[PDB]
């Protein structure tokens, strides 16, 4: 994967130059945001289960998905949906800490759409669930870190679509 | 491999693709996908393969390259297998269930339609030469450019 | 086959229903050539019905994958597509105490 | 190549169109020789009446050089 | 794999229904057929190897080229592999007869048969011909034996034929 | 929406919005206050309009509500009034948008099929919308009534 | 699509031999059932729209599906749901006339799952609607032809599974 | 089969099977016994019908067995009679199913391109089909001879 | 696609509610911003080619991208890149006029990332070019309209990267 | 029942069952399968049949449902529908039994006197039964509709 | 005409008629005698059917013949009966041809527009067609009535 530091380093290296002022400004910005990133990561780690619980209750429960014939009917299938939401929240936190949506691309999105297409998972409804997760995380972490988390959550949704 | 022991006839192509050194480059899971696809019916997919469906973008024949990031998803499509296509216009206008509605136009639900509804400039000698402000020519220019697009 | 599929999508606004159409245009391509394949697609009765002698073709059908790519992003996703929409209502006590 | 200038009148039979349809109702077009047979077949199947047909390009009985 | 009872249960659970009178009737039909199912399975178990050997000894006479040059059973190695496939067909057909459902047949036989056989260059027509020969031998032996019910035996082999057979028409 | 229609057209010809289209959009944006006023009027007097139009329609077409009719019964009449309320809401949406696109998308595509399936007389529903239009026109001045009459007549013509 | 007769002929053709006694037995069994199949098909064809009306009334009407926020809410989507039920009834009639589900696989259940997933169609709701169609058709056609039709209707539902 | 043809036409028109189509299927299911009898007679006279038709074709066109002919040699003659048997079996399937589709898909669509590669005379094979038709008519009752002759002539016209 | 008005109307319709005070306030805000949106759209339409020219000069020209071996090497590739930038600017103008990014998702960003990945188009270079376009448009249009155009151009950048 | 009628005719002459009556009994037993198919269709469609027939009657004869009519009022309308259900059930009994004796014994002896006492138009009741006949015959094949038409016409004649 | 449809399909596919199509043609020609008998019964009973259905429709919807209605007056009633006669003749054409093609071509395309122009209620026209169907079915045998019911219901459904 790649964080902001490794991303800027690779961008400089691929063209073969040292770190100039422009790159150093990006690193300074990342260092400025590091404290907020760590606080948000701690909060999300504390409230991981509650976030997914509230998102599921707000988007999926009592819909067509949970009723018989839906893709969340069996208890195993419900637990699988919960596990998918856990992945999405945890990897969104990872990308928020790293300041780069590369771990999401190389460990959550590359082929996930194919897997859901094979399994029949409703991509639109999982996008709605991820949006609910975004809303809950924003409410629990604050606007400044909530927007950053929502950036990577929307990245995951766009990759899924 | 094939000669080391008995190979079950359920993961043949899967394990054939897995054993080759190109395995770490097909990033799309070829095992869970096919295992689900066995239990599920035929997919939304071109008859001759998944790589044979272009992207639904405005322009560009963007195809999944069979060798770059391997994602082939072959399916057993026989001859008489009509596809399900989502109509841009009203759902009732789909010619599958509304065969006489092919000429319907998708008002506000599908893409815009271009026709030679207006008379082409110079079609009649009613405009006896001159007439630099003969109004209908931007319409036909837009029609030609839209046919190009 | 990819070329013929894109050509059909382009000249009728419709992905091929499947192997019958693909076989027809494929035999055309093998026997006569690009020009005759285009001629066949233009002169097919479906083209005549969908577009007369005065209508430019347009995208008439979308595959489910393309439709999902278009209408499944965070933007352009309807609130009610794959989600339980709870009708928001003001609290009963707020209504009671309201003047 | 040999071209046919054809004028024909093709009426509508199934639906009462409310858009300007005179242009494709009565028209003249330059169809190629290699497409003339199928165009004539289409007009006949649609029910049109072939008012006139002329060989705008080329000359009759051209053994070679008709391209 | 799913037998008839499990497939009925899954079908009803799909709609989220309780087992109704039709479900009870289908279950009763299967449970009454179970005696003949066990009988046919016991008979095929008794005569299994002989059945496959006779089926091969008829199929290589129906299509003689599978043992001549360029045929697919030319070596003794190829011959033994072909007989192994025939034995697999018989065993899974027996399992399907006892289970009264062809999903156990599908999950473990048909789901990649054309891919594997095409990769190995095996014909896909002679194999189904031998399958039908085995089915004919099985049903003839059952009819000779004291099997009151034998209709179900053609179902697994015929499903194998329909699935692994090329769509001629 | 006129803005959405203009943008869709400009996209279809793959060009920036014409000066005329921009002027039309600016005119609509400036005039939106009257549209909002009309929508507010209809929303405020929705229940009265629905009730009066329902009574007038029932008197004009007694059979639909008499026994053996589609709308006979208290709950059936409640559903009929709910349909009328739905169409009033659609008319308000159309008034706010300045275009009949929301009305056509939400409650005019497949309306004939829906009502033929339900057994409800489509001409009866059109007459109900006409009664609603008359009541709404009475409940506002000529200018605002004239504006709302466009959407009302559009719905009536589609139903007919 | 392959009916019972075409299925038998295909099974014989792929083996290259003529229709022996078993093929004739299957053909005559199908012909014997043909009278019942034709009667049921004609009755369903006559009462096509009424069956869909009864099924919709029994399953979807006056529910959250048809209320605002439901996929069957807008008039266009109601018309589309009605058309889908018409498809299921017509193709069940086709499969009853042919004695096979091959048409259902080729044309009906071909891409339908992800088609509905992309469209946002409630799978459990459509399954319940197809069940209502099955029960109404069984009532209108009889126990035997009703069960015959229900075979294909349950095939469609299990395909949606 | 006739059922498949009717179902395909009805599906293409997006409708249920016509009353006339249903009546045709009714008549076919009633006459299934007679058509099974026809097919069983053909299957009985299999090794005789093809042999006699091939004999008549050879005596009509010596070039096929003459030097420079397509079927020169006993192996080629045996393969020619194999094609004979294949077409007879196809006709059996067609008369059983009441539809030419099982005949055409297995052995009619693109047959000219299949036999151009082999260099066999298409009109020669059509003559062979004709001769098989007369042999079957001779070994067949009057009315069912006409019934099978319809399909035989369809194959003859499409291939020739 | 949806503008602000259509978005508000759809939000009301999904809950089956008439336009309440909050929806009216949102509509009033959009109507207030309409004049600024129209003026910015007219300015951008006038200076369409100039904006793209300045952006490509600022961010792309005289670099490895334009030099041989770069993506914008050949005249055909230069023309293609200019056309892509023109499409981005035009659709950003559409989004600014509509007050919504639905058109951007539906007609621009759908499969755009996959398209560049298959083609080999440098995503970082394209993002920098769009950033240059945003700065040029801001300088050429003003503060508030420039900010709105920057919002939609950054939406495109987020979708692309 | 046809069995009842034949056995009674035999006993009235004190002989065993005659060959003709045994022939009639055999025909009745053979047609019993079609009888049950018709009866099951009727019972399954009892709700829809009664509802549609009631709607048709209340449309054709609004007098009976108008104020001052016998069926006026919610309870009176429900009772009219219940009587329609009663006569449909009797029709099913007659269909199963192969005759109209159950209909006669249960709901066609003294019906004129009973409806005179209740104040009902017997012609209106006959019209309701005729509409039930039309609705039911629309839900079955040609032969089955003709079969049920006999019982429906018998009820119509007994009522008018 | 089934002959017309088969020939059109054969031309469109550019080949001679299939054996199944010829079988359909011969079966249709065989049933042409019964179709002609049905048409003869209808044309003989045209006057009584027209009068009875018109009177029943007038009773059902007296407003149509009431003053201020479209059918009010002797001339308007005569034209209404003329339309009834025209539609009955079209139904006879359909029964003779075995298809609704002549009816659709002559008097069932643009009918909604033409009655909107003339002010006539399409609902009233459909109800009148239903009354004509009921009268004809009562006057004709059940099987023949069932056959004509296809054309009558096609006309009614296209009206509504
Ligand atoms: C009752 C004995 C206990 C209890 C029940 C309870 N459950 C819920 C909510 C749900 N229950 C389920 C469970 C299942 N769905 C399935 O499909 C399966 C297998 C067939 C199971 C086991 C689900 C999925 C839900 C979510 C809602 C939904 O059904 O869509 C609730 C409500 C929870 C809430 O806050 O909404 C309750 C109360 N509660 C107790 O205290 C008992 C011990
Ligand atoms: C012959 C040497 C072997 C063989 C081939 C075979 N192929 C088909 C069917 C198809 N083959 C193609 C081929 C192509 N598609 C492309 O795009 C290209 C060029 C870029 C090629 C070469 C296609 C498209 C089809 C489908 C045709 C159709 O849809 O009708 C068949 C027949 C399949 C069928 O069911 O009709 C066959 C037999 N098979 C062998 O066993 C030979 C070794
Ligand atoms: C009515 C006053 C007279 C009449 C009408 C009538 N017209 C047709 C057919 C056509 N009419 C037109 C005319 C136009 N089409 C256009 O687009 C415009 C220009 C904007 C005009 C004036 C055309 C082109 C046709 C051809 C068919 C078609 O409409 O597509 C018919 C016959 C229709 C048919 O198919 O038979 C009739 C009856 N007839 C009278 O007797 C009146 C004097
Ligand atoms: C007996 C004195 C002789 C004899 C007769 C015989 N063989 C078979 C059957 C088979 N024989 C073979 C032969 C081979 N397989 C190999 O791989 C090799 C290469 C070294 C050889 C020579 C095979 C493949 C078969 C099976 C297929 C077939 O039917 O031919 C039979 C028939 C047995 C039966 O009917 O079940 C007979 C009578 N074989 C000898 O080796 C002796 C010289
Ligand atoms: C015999 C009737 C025909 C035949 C057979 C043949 N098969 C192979 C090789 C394999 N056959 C299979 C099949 C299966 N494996 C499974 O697990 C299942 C279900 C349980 C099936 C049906 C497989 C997987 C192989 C390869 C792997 C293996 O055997 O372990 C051969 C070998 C060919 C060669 O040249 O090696 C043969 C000969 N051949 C004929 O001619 C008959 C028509
Ligand atoms: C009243 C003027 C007419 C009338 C009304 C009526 N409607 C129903 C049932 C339904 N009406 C609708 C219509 C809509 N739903 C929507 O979301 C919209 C689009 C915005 C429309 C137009 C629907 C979907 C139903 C189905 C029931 C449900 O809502 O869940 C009935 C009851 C029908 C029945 O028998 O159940 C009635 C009576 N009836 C008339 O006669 C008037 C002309
Ligand atoms: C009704 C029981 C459920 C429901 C239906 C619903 N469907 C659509 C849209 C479409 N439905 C189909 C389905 C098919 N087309 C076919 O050709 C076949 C196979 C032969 C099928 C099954 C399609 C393709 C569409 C898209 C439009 C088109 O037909 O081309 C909608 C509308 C969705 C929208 O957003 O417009 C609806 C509502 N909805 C429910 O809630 C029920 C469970
Ligand atoms: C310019 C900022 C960068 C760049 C551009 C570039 N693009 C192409 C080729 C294509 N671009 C597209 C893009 C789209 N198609 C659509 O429908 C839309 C949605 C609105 C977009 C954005 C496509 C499809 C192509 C394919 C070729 C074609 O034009 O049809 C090229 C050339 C690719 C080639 O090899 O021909 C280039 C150069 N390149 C850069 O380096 C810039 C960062
Ligand atoms: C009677 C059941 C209904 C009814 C009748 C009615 N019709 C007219 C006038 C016309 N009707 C037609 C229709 C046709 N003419 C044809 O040639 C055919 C082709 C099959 C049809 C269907 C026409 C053309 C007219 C115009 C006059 C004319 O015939 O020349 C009227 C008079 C309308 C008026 O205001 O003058 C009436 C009353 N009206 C009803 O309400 C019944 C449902
Ligand atoms: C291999 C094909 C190919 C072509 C054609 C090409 C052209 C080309 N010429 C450029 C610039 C330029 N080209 C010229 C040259 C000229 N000035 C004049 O007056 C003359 C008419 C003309 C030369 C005869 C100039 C002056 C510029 C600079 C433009 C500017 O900086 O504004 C640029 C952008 C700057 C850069 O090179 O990075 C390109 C891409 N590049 C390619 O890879």
């Amino acid at each position: 994967m790649q964080d902001a530091i490794t991303a800027v380093i690779n961008s400089a290296d691929v063209q073969g130059k040292y770190l100039d002022g422009a790159a150093m400004d990006k690193l300074k910005s990342y260092f400025a945001s590091g404290e907020l990133r760590v606080r948000a990561a701690s909060v999300i780690s504390a409230n991981a289960a509650t976030i997914v619980k509230e998102a599921v209750a707000k988007s999926l429960l009592y819909s067509d998905v949970t009723r018989p014939g839906g893709n969340m009917y069996t208890t195993r299938r419900y637990a699988a949906c919960i596990r998918d939401l856990d992945y999405y929240l945890r990897y969104a936190t990872y990308a928020m800490l790293a300041g780069d949506a590369s771990i999401l691309d190389e460990r959550v999105l590359n082929g996930l759409k194919e897997t859901y297409n094979s399994l029949g998972v409703p991509i639109s409804s999982t996008v709605q669930a991820i949006q609910a997760i975004k809303e809950v995380t924003a409410s629990l972490v604050g606007a400044d870190a909530g927007k950053e988390m929502g950036v990577y959550l929307d990245y995951i949704c766009s990759g899924l679509s | 491999g094939l000669g080391v022991e008995a190979q079950e006839c359920r993961n043949w192509g899967m394990q054939q693709d897995l054993f080759s050194y190109s395995a770490p480059f097909r990033k799309v899971p070829q095992f869970i996908t096919t295992f689900a696809q066995y239990d599920r019916p035929l997919p939304d997919q071109h008859v001759y393969g998944s790589g044979n469906d272009p992207l639904e973008i405005q322009f560009g024949a963007i195809f999944p390259k069979e060798t770059r990031n391997p994602s082939k998803r072959p399916a057993p499509f026989n001859k008489d297998t009509k596809r399900i296509l989502i109509h841009r216009g009203p759902a009732v206008n789909n010619q599958v269930g509304n065969p006489s509605a092919v000429g319907e136009f998708p008002g506000s639900l599908g893409a815009k339609v271009f026709r030679l509804n207006g008379g082409l400039p110079g079609a009649k000698v009613g405009k006896n030469t001159g007439t630099s402000v003969k109004f209908g020519e931007s319409s036909t220019q837009a029609l030609i450019r839209a046919a190009y697009r | 086959c990819k070329a013929i599929e894109y050509m059909h999508r382009r000249l009728l606004g419709r992905p091929t229903y499947g192997r019958q159409e693909m076989n027809q245009y494929f035999d055309i391509a093998s026997k006569q050539g690009f020009y005759a394949v285009v001629e066949a697609m233009i002169d097919s009765k479906e083209y005549s019905d969908a577009f007369g002698e005065d209508t430019v073709p347009y995208e008439r059908y979308l595959t489910p994958g393309g439709l999902q790519m278009r209408s499944a992003r965070v933007g352009s996703l309807r609130e009610d597509i794959g989600q339980r929409v709870d009708k928001e209502v003001t609290p009963r006590f707020v209504e009671l105490g309201q003047v | 190549m040999r071209m046919f200038r054809i004028t024909a009148c093709v009426p509508s039979q199934t639906r009462i169109r409310t858009q300007r349809e005179l242009q494709n109702t009565y028209f003249t077009k330059l169809v190629p020789y290699d497409n003339w047979f199928r165009e004539q077949q289409r007009i006949m199947k649609m029910g049109g009446k072939i008012v006139k047909v002329e060989l705008a390009t080329g000359r009759p009985g051209t053994n070679a050089g008709l391209a | 794999m799913r037998d008839a009872v499990t497939t009925l249960i899954k079908n009803y659970d799909l709609t989220g229904r309780y087992l109704d009178r039709n479900a009870m009737d289908e279950l009763k039909a299967y449970f009454e057929s179970g005696s003949a199912r066990i009988a046919a399975a016991a008979m095929i178990n008794a005569n299994s190897a002989t059945i496959v050997k006779r089926a091969a000894a008829q199929l290589f006479e129906e299509i003689p080229e599978l043992i001549r040059p360029s045929g697919n059973a030319y070596t003794t190695r190829r011959f033994s592999a072909c007989l192994r496939d025939m034995d697999y067909y018989l065993r899974y057909a027996s399992y399907a007869l006892i289970a009264a459902d062809n999903n156990v047949l599908d999950e473990r036989v048909l789901q990649g048969l054309r891919e594997t056989y095409n990769s190995l260059g095996v014909p896909i027509g002679p194999t189904v011909r031998g399958i039908q020969i085995m089915k004919e031998m099985i049903e003839a032996m059952a009819e000779d034996s004291s099997l009151n019910s034998t209709d179900f035996i053609a179902s697994p082999f015929d499903h194998m034929t329909r699935e692994l057979s090329e769509l001629s028409v | 929406s006129i803005v959405t229609k203009s943008i869709v057209n400009a996209d279809a010809e793959a060009r920036y919005l014409s000066p005329g289209e921009l002027d039309r959009i600016k005119a609509f944006v400036t005039g939106g206050a009257a549209r909002l006023r009309i929508a507010e009027t209809l929303t405020g007097s929705r229940e009265t309009i629905v009730k009066q139009a329902g009574d007038r329609l029932f008197q004009k077409r007694p059979d639909i509500v008499s026994p053996g009719g589609n709308a006979y019964g208290e709950e059936m009449t409640a559903t009929c009034l709910r349909d009328m309320d739905y169409y009033l809401r659609l008319v308000t949406y159309g008034v706010v948008s300045g275009d009949v696109t929301p009305i056509e998308e939400i409650g005019l595509v497949g309306v004939r099929e829906m009502y033929r399936s339900l057994g409800t007389p489509i001409e009866a529903v059109a007459q109900s919308v006409r009664e609603m239009k008359e009541v709404a026109s009475g409940l506002m001045s000529s200018d605002d009534a004239a504006e709302a009459s466009a959407y009302f007549d559009f719905v009536i013509g589609k139903m007919s």
